[PDB]
């Protein structure tokens, strides 16, 4: 199954208007090799890809309303590293297994702990060190603590300076 | 085409965590909505 | 048909070993909004995409050995601007019509003037200003002058400082 | 994975155009080859 062993998890309290601002601040301040950003719909995935490219960052995106061959080839190109950011929905049955992805960002926080695990979790006891940064809104405040409890982990507030040795 | 989006200042994470603590202590004592939240996020 | 009205064309004499070095120097020195880089095979397109991503630049790539839907969606995403560089083969029947692509680079110079026109040419009399930079090898020296003659244009040596008002 | 490729110095375009002029004035007076040129380009 999946565990959250090497994944240091943080949360940032935001409103929907502040999410793009928060993501750009994360991009600027954080030392990201590669990153995967999860959204709760394909529409929002495409809109966030547009916003990311506007801010000056290249972007990959995949979602459900796609031909599986296009999706697979885009995922292969992202694993090879042609672009450093990948925006996607929930279509990972297995845990992500890319050593270069040291930051995962839940742009839209999920409601079920199973989804949070499938986005953030790792396979085996020796996963690479990573960050998990959750953008939490008011309507997410209870699901945050509920998912934090169900999985027996802790999701701390994000500090203004994150230890570089964690990711 | 392609626009160029820039934010003048940073997101204040300490202020955000403060707001969240205040929210918790104060709480202690379809397509229309999707389009609305999308307008708020990417407007 | 197609013309080369606003396109300022240059050539750089290179060997195959120097092509990636020359392309990185172009990326660093030139002020590129978006760029399309042509290669003579799909294998070389993928290898050059890898090299471009290694150098620190995001990359898109399309070629013939692809599903047409994947190709079309990648081209749409490139036009929307999610990535700033697109590596491709010769699969443009019509002239390219993207205002953001101010630099086109013939990584592999073609043999026929028709191919050079379909890569570099414009539709109508009011195309945006662009650059066309040809990587010329020893085996390209005669085709360079031949294509320059057949199309009635001039392909000058590349200067160390290019007028910013041309692209 | 992803490597990080960096070139120490620049490509000398003036030197390249000089070499090309010299080439012109001196000329005045399958899969094996594909793999060879690919090894030269991306080796």
């Amino acid at each position: 199954e999946l565990t959250l062993k090497g994944v240091t998890q943080y949360y940032a309290y935001v409103t929907e208007r502040q999410k793009v601002h928060c993501l750009n601040t994360l991009f600027s301040r954080l030392q990201i090799n590669q990153s995967i950003i999860f959204c709760n719909s394909s529409q929002r995935v495409e809109l966030l890809a547009k916003k990311i490219s506007q801010l000056g960052y290249s972007c990959f995106y995949i979602h459900a309303k796609m031909r599986q061959e296009h999706r697979n080839r885009v995922f292969h190109d992202f694993r090879n590293g042609l672009c450093r950011n990948l925006v996607c929905t929930d279509l990972f049955t297995r845990g992500i297994d890319i050593q270069a992805v040291n930051v995962v960002i839940n742009f839209d926080f999920p409601k079920l702990a199973e989804t949070y695990l499938h986005r953030i979790g790792r396979s085996g006891r020796f996963g690479h060190l990573g960050l998990a940064i959750n953008l939490i809104t008011y309507d997410d405040r209870f699901n945050l603590k509920s998912i934090e409890e169900q999985l027996g982990t802790e999701i701390k507030p994000i500090p203004s300076n994150i230890d570089k040795s964690l990711y | 085409p392609l626009g160029s989006l820039k934010f003048e200042s940073d997101f204040d994470f300490e202020k955000a965590n403060e707001k969240f603590q205040e929210v918790l202590v104060d709480n202690l004592e379809d397509w229309k909505k999707e389009r609305e939240t999308n307008q708020e996020t990417f407007g």
